């Protein structure tokens, strides 16, 4: 098994549009999702709201749609709840709250697309274990 | 003085390594195991026999580098390099976990040599065999462990595999489904290794503070002589401390020496005859008459009956992965929890 | 080459500073050099740290231990304990740094060139263990060095900008002390509180008026020892108590030394006054606190009533009473109810933690940092993987809690094993039976039997 | 003594290193080389990084024929394409 | 309750006072061989 | 003399059939105090709710238990590291209820080692002895303090205190590994390495002394006849056994020195148990075994297990299944 082209190829928007990432791009958003976001989302779980995943299949029934590229990068500057009704920029990292989410501060466009690849693409290879929790360990 | 007599000569020349007719079988089957073990937890998987990887050419390190039992599906074949299973291929061999069975088998007959080898030289310096004797309890040990208790068990793949995490996985396993702590052979054995280095560490440091002054260094190693006659230590002064400290105390060497012997010789003889047990699952794992009440009444609860909670856990956890060979598919819902965890 | 090897000495290679007790001035070489191993390392260390540092994320995430020292004290940081300016750190650095070549220059010249006994080259640095006139002089000065010290944190704090308040109103900031607690039934209450929970000794000190009254008291009382001690003499019943002798000594300071160990262990285990909690992550009480805060908050938005929800135990599943009433965290947590912090305490009433409060006052700044404190728990492994045990590799975290806390019960410990190693010999030594027993005269030989 | 030369006396001699300055570095770098060209894992039978799965599959080779394990692991292998 | 707690603080100090003043008296000396240690 | 200087001599008598001393002092009190509540809190106590959510686990004989399973069971989580002695009860019914024996018993317990470690000190030096068999005892006892005091300091509350029991003692082992992995802890492999190695160098000092007893029997006599209570003979051949030992391996490998092998005899297992201690008290503070879940990664991406990922297997199975109703929330931070 090899991490391909294909692997790396992920949705751009919610059009049907697809964007393919370079390895470097995809070890990028290891690193920087390590960075600013596995304190609370290590595996693809969320251990301050264990209700709510990474996986792709939550993503896609979340409002506006989050299982895509744009999704990703708007939730990382503007985030909601599940529904879309409340911005809860104040109490979960983003661009817009930068000033009280310090490590927010020094990440670019570049990585805020980088770490939304990464979360697209990790469940391709770990399947289950992404948003799996302990039970598959 | 013929030629076994000139044989036997050079056989038991006062070399740098002695070798004796013990040797014979000694250093091939010793270097054999030795050679094997570090062959495999350096370059062989456990792909094909645990879904394992094992080896430092796959990324893994000393803690966790081992040589695995074959698959279950081999039995307990003895999984000759010319067998049915290899048939002579190496590779193959190695894939299918023929160094386990050819280590565990060199190892076997390499101890032996030991042994042996502890009687040839006692002989021949004219001491008494003790030494040998004393080494019969690791070899119990290691017959019941690695050969006994997979003989027992379905086949050679739940005998200890040949590495460290890979043994701290055999306790782990022993616990949460032979309920191993709670056997008293066991804990005879742990009695006697406890034991073993309680008298090590007391017997030690009693001589090292009871010494004669036998020199003018403050560094007292040098007032030695290793063929002087006299005691180099108190045995009077030794028996009055410990006679006011704890009560009792040694007065006699020779039994305080056969005594060091005895304790942990014991204890792992012990302990192999629980391993033989748990060979045939012949368990100390319950109480009945704990399960008896514990069940009628809801509210009883000992640390017995946690320990068992533990165990279930263990099990459940632990044998998806542990014993892919049952293709064991645990749902969610069934995987023993407790409350959040 | 006097007294280096073993036919002379008495002493072999491995207990070969044992051949330095009488030459007091290759011993002062090693002493002056070992301390600018100590002084090198807390330089060396510090520019190794603010290399390897990035301001915007939290110190505790870098496995930063000296630079939390320098920010505590007030160099650095601003509002919230932010890293405002990194150059203090760089000058502490850089100057322990230069300070370890001169007293590593001393120590190296002592040590192999200069005169190996003083006691001829000078009466007042000369010295013999048995002079217990001189023993108490030097004793004096280095106390008064030690108050000097403590004053030196007393003139930082109250007139060189301050120190790092976690605890200041509007959230935590450099301030200025001055009104510092002068009161000896303060200062010394706290000596005379028990170690147990809910009390925690000195280790509860919980506001820096009475950390820098403290060391007010401290400074005066070390600098006053110190002069007494050049100006007098053992009395009869030290004399009586006591074994006189270089190895004695050095038993007495190794037991002193393990006790403050153990101490330092309780201090950056519990407390997150003097230990900020900003710069060094959240204690172990303070991180289960977290969470069970961090429950209430998600549980409570989405409609749950925490003072009535009984959990599974009939115990309430947020929230419960302490053995003696008070309103407290629950699940595992309630064994952390004496835990105070500054992010959970605009939530207590006099009766513990208050439900109306709970219920209106709860502020957003207060469900970030019980999050972040929850998710940065001092829980991590060996190689540096952050949380429990169980955990998948991915979080690079130990806190710094733990690391500090588990260097300095292991010191401590063989501090205290090299205490009674020391203070048995100096007492086999001082009366003369440390190389063995007299063949010729076998106490034990004399003595009636036992039976 | 046995009669055997002291190891001090050989390890410090300048012969042994003559001979050792070119024997040592021969077998570590020999070493090297059973790993860096790859030989090793096919010695030993060692999947390389990606050969332990084909690309969609998730299901471990585990042999579980006796007498047609061999045949097994040879067909596990070839489905790695 | 009351009672015990004094009765037990009471016994305490007695055998601390015990050891103190005990380790006081001249311990360096009660040993076989040089007892002027002062 | 004085009646002050007469008990003192009394206390530090070298006449006495068991030595007192001034550590003694403090010990017999403490150590008597603790048996007694221990046995009869063995025998006869309630079930105590250890875990501080009103599930009282019985462990004495009288109620329900047997010599395995029977303990004298830690005090309340509820407690936490309050200090909880009787008179801090409203009775001894809440005493009992609540774990109060545990406590009067581990600390009345701690002080007496302690203090018998120091006694150790003192009567070597009434005796004219050198010092240092105290500090070999400091082994055994710091474990002691490892379990019975560190632990539960660092995880906040005696109810985590290893339990004074067999199977509690078991409970508290399997709840250590789910929580520090502290079989891949060197610490304690270095513990291993010492009880593992004292037994081994116990058995084989036991052995070549005995197998180098000089002749001084008949065959219808025990070989222990031919030593006699302070001869000044050594009763066997070191030379004999040395030339044994150092055939059986090589030569340079055995010791010709008994002060020499002793020392080795006394520091290994000291030292090695020193470690264990440490382990214990430092994983008291949750610096925790070597972390490798998930190490080994495939060129995919995909997990390739190690031996270390079926250890974390197990360890899930501990975590999850231990004290089942005292979690309400997804971490177990202490
Ligand atoms: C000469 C010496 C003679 C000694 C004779 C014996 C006398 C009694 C000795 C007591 C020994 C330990 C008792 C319990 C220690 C303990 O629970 O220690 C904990 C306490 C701290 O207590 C905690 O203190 C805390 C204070 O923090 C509070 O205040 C803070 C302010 O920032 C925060 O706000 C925090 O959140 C808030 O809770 C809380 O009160 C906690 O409830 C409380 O448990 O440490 C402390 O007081 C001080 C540290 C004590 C040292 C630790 C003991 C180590 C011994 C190891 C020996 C090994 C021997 C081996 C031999 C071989
Ligand atoms: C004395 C040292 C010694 C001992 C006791 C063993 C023992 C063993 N070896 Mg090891 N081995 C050794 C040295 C030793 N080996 C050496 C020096 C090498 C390097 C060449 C090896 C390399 C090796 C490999 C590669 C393997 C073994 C294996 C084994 C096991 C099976 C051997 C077997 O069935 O033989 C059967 C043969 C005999 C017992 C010979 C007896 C001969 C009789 C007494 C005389 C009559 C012979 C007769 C005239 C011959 C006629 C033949 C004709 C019909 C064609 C057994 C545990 C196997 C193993 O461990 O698999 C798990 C295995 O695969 N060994
Ligand atoms: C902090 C650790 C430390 C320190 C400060 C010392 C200091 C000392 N040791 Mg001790 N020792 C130590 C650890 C230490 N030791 C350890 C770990 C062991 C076990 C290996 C010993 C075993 C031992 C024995 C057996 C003896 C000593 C002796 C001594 C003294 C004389 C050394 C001498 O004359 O050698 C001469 C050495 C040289 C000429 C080589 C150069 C040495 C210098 C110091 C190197 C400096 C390097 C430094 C980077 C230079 C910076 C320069 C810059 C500032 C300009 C000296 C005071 C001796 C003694 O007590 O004599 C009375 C003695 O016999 N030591
Ligand atoms: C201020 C602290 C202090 C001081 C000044 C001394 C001073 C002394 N000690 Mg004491 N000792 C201490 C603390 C101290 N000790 C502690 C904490 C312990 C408990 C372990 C001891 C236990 C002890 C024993 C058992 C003995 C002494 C002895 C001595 C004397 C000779 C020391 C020597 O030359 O060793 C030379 C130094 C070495 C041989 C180095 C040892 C190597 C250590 C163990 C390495 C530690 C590992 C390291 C921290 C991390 C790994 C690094 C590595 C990877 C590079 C000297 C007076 C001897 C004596 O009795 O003299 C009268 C003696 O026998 N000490
Ligand atoms: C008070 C002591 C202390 C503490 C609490 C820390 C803590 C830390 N260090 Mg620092 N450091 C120290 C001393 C300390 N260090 C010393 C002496 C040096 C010079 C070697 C350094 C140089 C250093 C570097 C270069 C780095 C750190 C880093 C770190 C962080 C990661 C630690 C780690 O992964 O360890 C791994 C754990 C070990 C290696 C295990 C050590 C176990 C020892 C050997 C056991 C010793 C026992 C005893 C002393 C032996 C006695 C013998 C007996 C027989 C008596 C952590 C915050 C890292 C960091 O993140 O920086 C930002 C980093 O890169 N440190
Ligand atoms: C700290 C412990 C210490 C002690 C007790 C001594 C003691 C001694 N030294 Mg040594 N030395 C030391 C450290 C020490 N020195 C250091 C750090 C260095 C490197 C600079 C040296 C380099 C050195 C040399 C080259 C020589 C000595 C000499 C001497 C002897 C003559 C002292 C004298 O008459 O000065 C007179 C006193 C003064 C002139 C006043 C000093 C003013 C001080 C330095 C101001 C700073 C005070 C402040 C407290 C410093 C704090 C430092 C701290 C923060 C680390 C005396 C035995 C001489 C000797 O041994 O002759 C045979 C000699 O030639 N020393
Ligand atoms: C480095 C610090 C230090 C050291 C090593 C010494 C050493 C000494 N002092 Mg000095 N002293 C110091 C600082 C120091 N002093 C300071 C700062 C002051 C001013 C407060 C004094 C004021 C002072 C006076 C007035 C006297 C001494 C005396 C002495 C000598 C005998 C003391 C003794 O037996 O203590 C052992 C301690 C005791 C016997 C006290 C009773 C024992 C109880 C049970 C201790 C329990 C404490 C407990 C464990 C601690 C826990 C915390 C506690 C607050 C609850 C000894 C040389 C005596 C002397 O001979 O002077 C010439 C003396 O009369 N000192
Ligand atoms: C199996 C087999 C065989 C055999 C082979 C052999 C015999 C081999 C050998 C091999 C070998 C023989 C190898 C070796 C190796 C080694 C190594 C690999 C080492 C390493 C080391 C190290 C790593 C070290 C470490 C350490 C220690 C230990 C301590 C001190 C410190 C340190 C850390 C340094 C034959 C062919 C018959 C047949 C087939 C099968
Ligand atoms: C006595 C003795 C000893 C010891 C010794 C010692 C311990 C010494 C020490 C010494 C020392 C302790 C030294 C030090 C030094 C230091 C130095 C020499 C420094 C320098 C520095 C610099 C040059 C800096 C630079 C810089 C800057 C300025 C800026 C920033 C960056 C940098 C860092 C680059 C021994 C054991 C061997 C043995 C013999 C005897
Ligand atoms: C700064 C500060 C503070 C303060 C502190 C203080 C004020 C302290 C003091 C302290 C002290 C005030 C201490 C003391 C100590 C003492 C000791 C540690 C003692 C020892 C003793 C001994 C060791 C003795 C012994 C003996 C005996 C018992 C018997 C007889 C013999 C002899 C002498 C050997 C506070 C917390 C407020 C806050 C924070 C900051
Ligand atoms: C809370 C702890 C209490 C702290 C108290 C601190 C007190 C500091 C001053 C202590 C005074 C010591 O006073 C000490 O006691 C008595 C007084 O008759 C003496 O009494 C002793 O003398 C000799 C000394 O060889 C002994 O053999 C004899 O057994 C005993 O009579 C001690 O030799 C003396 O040194
Ligand atoms: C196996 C031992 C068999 C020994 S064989 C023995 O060897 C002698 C020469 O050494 C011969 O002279 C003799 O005839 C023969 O029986
Ligand atoms: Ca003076
Ligand atoms: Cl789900
Ligand atoms: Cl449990
Ligand atoms: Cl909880
Ligand atoms: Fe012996």
């Amino acid at each position: 098994a090899e991490l391909t082209p294909e692997v790396l190829t992920v949705p751009l928007n919610s059009e049907g549009k697809t964007i393919t990432l370079t390895e470097k791009q995809y070890l990028e958003g290891k690193r920087l999702f390590q960075y600013a976001c596995a304190s609370c989302h290590v595996g693809g779980i969320t251990k301050t709201n264990p209700s709510l995943d990474l996986r792709t299949e939550t993503l896609a029934l979340a409002t506006p749609p989050r299982d895509n590229i744009e999704g990703l990068v708007d939730y990382m500057k503007n985030p909601t709840t599940y529904d879309g009704e409340q911005e809860i920029a104040e109490v979960h990292p983003s661009l817009r709250s930068a000033d009280i989410f310090p490590k927010m501060r020094n990440l670019t466009e570049k990585d805020l697309v980088a770490i939304a690849g990464h979360i697209l693409v990790e469940p391709k290879i770990l399947g289950d274990k992404w948003g799996g929790g302990k039970v598959y360990y | 003085r013929g030629w076994f007599d000139i044989l036997d000569d050079w056989l038991k020349r006062d070399r740098f390594v002695f070798v004796g007719w013990s040797g014979i079988l000694l250093f091939p089957c010793a270097y054999l195991a030795l050679g094997g073990w570090l062959t495999g937890t350096t370059f062989v998987t456990s792909w094909y026999t645990h879904g394992l990887a094992s080896s430092y050419l796959e990324g893994c390190n000393f803690l966790t580098v081992a040589v695995s039992t074959p698959a279950n599906s081999m039995g307990h074949s003895l999984l000759l390099l010319w067998g049915p299973e290899a048939q002579g291929d190496f590779t193959r061999w190695c894939q299918l976990g023929g160094l386990w069975t050819f280590i565990a088998l060199h190892g076997a007959f390499g101890l032996i040599g030991f042994m042996l080898r502890q009687f040839e030289i006692a002989r021949l310096v004219g001491v008494r065999p003790y030494n040998a004797i004393a080494f019969s309890a690791p070899i119990a040990v290691f017959v019941s462990v690695f050969l006994i208790y997979p003989l027992g068990q379905s086949s050679w793949f739940f005998a200890p595999s040949f590495g460290v995490a890979a043994i701290f996985r055999f306790l782990l396993f022993f616990q949460g489904f032979h309920n191993w702590t709670l056997n008293p052979f066991h804990m005879m054995g742990v009695a006697g290794v406890l034991g073993g280095a309680l008298l090590c560490a007391i017997h030690g440091a009693t001589v090292e503070n009871t010494l004669f002054q036998d020199g003018e260094g403050a560094s007292t190693f040098r007032a030695f002589n290793p063929t002087q006659a006299e005691e180099t230590y108190s045995m009077v002064t030794a028996n009055r401390f410990w006679s006011q400290i704890f009560g009792i105390a040694f007065s006699n060497k020779r039994w305080l020496h056969f005594f060091m012997l005895f304790v942990p010789v014991t204890g792992l003889w012990m302990s192999a005859i629980g391993v033989v047990g748990l060979a045939l699952n012949l368990r100390s794992y319950d109480f009945i008459s704990q399960e008896i009440r514990a069940a009628e009444d809801p509210e009883f609860e000992t640390f017995y009956t946690k320990n068992l909670l533990l165990n279930e856990g263990i099990r459940a956890w632990m044998a998806p992965q542990d014993q892919p060979h049952e293709n064991f598919v645990f749902p969610e819902e069934v995987l023993p929890r407790g409350n959040a965890l | 080459a006097t007294n280096r090897d073993q036919e002379s000495s008495g002493f072999a290679w491995w207990a070969g500073n044992a051949r330095l007790i009488n030459l007091s001035g290759k011993l002062l070489g090693a002493h002056v050099a070992h301390a600018g191993l100590i002084v090198f390392w807390a330089g060396a260390m510090t520019l190794f740290e603010l290399a390897h540092f990035i301001p915007e994320k939290p110190m505790y995430e870098q496995g930063l231990i000296l630079i939390p020292h320098i920010a505590t004290l007030g160099w650095g940081v601003g509002p919230g304990g932010e890293v405002v300016d990194t150059f203090p750190f760089f000058v502490v650095g850089v100057v322990h740094l230069i300070s370890s070549a001169v007293l590593g220059f001393g120590g190296v010249y002592h040590a192999i060139r200069g005169p190996e006994t003083l006691e001829e080259y000078s009466s007042f640095f000369g010295y013999d263990w048995k002079d217990k006139n001189k023993m108490t002089t030097i004793l004096g000065f280095h106390l008064i060095v030690l108050g000097i010290g403590a004053l030196l944190l007393v003139a930082k704090a109250m007139f060189f900008g301050g120190l790092y308040d976690t605890w200041a109103p509007g959230g935590g900031d450099v301030r200025v002390i001055t009104n510092p607690t002068l009161d000896p039934r303060v200062i010394f209450g706290y000596l005379l509180k028990s170690p147990f929970g809910g009390e925690g000794w000195i280790v509860s000190v919980n506001n820096l008026e009475d950390v820098v009254g403290g060391h007010i008291w401290i400074g005066l009382i070390c600098i006053a020892g110190g002069i007494w001690h050049i100006l007098t003499t053992p009395f009869g019943w030290a004399r009586r108590a006591f074994i006189w002798s270089g190895e004695a000594y050095l038993s007495y300071s190794l037991g002193a030394l393990s006790m403050m160990g153990f101490i330092a262990t309780c201090f950056v285990w519990f407390n997150n006054t003097v230990y900020p909690s900003e710069f060094y992550g959240p204690t172990g009480p303070e991180a289960s606190q977290a969470q069970a805060m961090t429950f209430l908050i998600r549980d409570q938005k989405l409609g749950a009533n925490v003072g009535s929800a009984q959990g599974p135990t009939g115990l309430g599943k947020y929230l419960m009473r302490s053995p003696t009433g008070e309103i407290i965290f629950g699940g595992e947590t309630m064994r952390f109810w004496d835990f105070r912090g500054p992010w959970l305490e605009p939530l207590r009433g006099p009766n513990g933690l208050d439900l109306n409060k709970i219920k209106n006052d709860i502020q957003p700044w207060q469900e970030r940092r019980a999050a972040e404190y929850m998710t940065h728990a001092p829980l991590g492994s060996l190689n540096s993987v952050g949380g429990v045990a169980t955990e998948i590799n991915s979080v690079n975290f130990v806190s710094p809690r733990s690391w500090l806390a588990t260097s300095h019960f292991v010191l401590a410990f063989f501090f205290l094993v090299g205490h009674l190693w020391h203070a048995g010999r100096a007492r086999a030594a001082a009366a003369g039976f440390e190389k063995g027993i007299d063949r010729e005269s076998e106490p034990v030989l004399s003595m009636p039997s036992l039976d | 003594t046995t009669g055997e030369r002291p190891f001090s006396d050989i390890i410090t001699s300048v012969r042994y290193w003559v001979i050792h300055s070119i024997t040592i570095p021969a077998l570590f770098i020999a070493g090297w080389l059973f790993v860096s060209t790859g030989l090793a894992y096919d010695v030993f039978g060692t999947p390389r990084p990606d050969s332990y799965y084909a690309q969609e599959q998730r299901s471990i080779p585990l042999v579980t024929d006796r007498f047609e394990a061999k045949q097994q692991v040879e067909t596990f292998l070839e489905q790695l394409k | 309750m009351e009672t015990l707690k004094i009765t037990v603080y009471i016994v305490v100090t007695f055998f601390v006072l015990l050891f103190v003043f005990g380790f006081l008296s001249g311990d360096p000396a009660r040993n076989p061989k040089r007892k002027d240690l002062e | 003399a004085n009646l002050w200087e007469r008990f003192c001599n009394w206390v530090t008598s070298t006449d006495n059939r068991l030595y007192v001393g001034w550590f003694g002092v403090i010990m017999i009190p403490t150590l008597l105090a603790a048996t007694i509540c221990f046995v009869i809190a063995f025998i006869a106590a309630p079930p105590v709710d250890i875990d501080g959510i009103r599930e009282p686990v019985s462990g004495s004989l009288l109620y329900g238990n047997n010599i395995i399973t029977g303990a004298v069971v830690p005090s309340s989580n509820a407690i936490g590291l309050h200090f909880y002695p009787i008179w801090e009860a409203a009775s001894l019914d809440e005493w009992l209820y609540n774990g109060g024996p545990y406590q009067l018993i581990i600390f009345h317990f701690l002080l007496g080692a302690s203090c018998y470690m120091g006694r150790q000190w003192e009567l070597s030096y009434r005796l004219g002895m050198r010092p240092w068999i105290c500090v070999a005892y400091s082994a055994p006892l710091a474990s002691a303090f490892a379990v019975f005091l560190i632990y539960p300091i660092g995880q906040g509350s005696f109810s985590d205190g290893m339990p004074l029991g067999i199977s509690g003692t078991f409970n508290f082992m399997i709840v250590f590994q789910a929580e520090h992995n502290i079989l891949m802890h060197p610490f304690h492999q270095l513990g291993v390495a010492g009880v593992f190695g004292g037994a081994l160098f116990c058995a084989m000092h036991g052995s070549l002394v005995t197998s180098s007893l000089i002749r001084e029997t008949t065959e219808t006599e025990s070989a222990n006849y031919g030593y006699k209570f302070g001869q000044e003979e050594e009763t066997y051949n070191i030379v004999a056994a040395h030339g044994y030992f150092g055939r059986l391996i090589f030569q340079y490998a055995s010791f010709n020195n008994s002060r020499s092998l002793h020392f080795f005899l006394a520091a290994w297992p000291v030292v090695g148990v020193w470690f264990a201690a440490l382990g214990i008290s430092t994983m008291a503070f949750n610096l925790n075994g070597f972390n490798f879940n998930h190490s080994v990664i495939d060129a995919k991406g995909n997990v390739i297990n190690t031996w270390a990922d079926i250890i974390n297997r197990a360890n899930l199975g501990m975590e999850v299944m231990h004290e089942r109703n005292a979690h309400n929330f997804p971490l177990d931070l202490a």
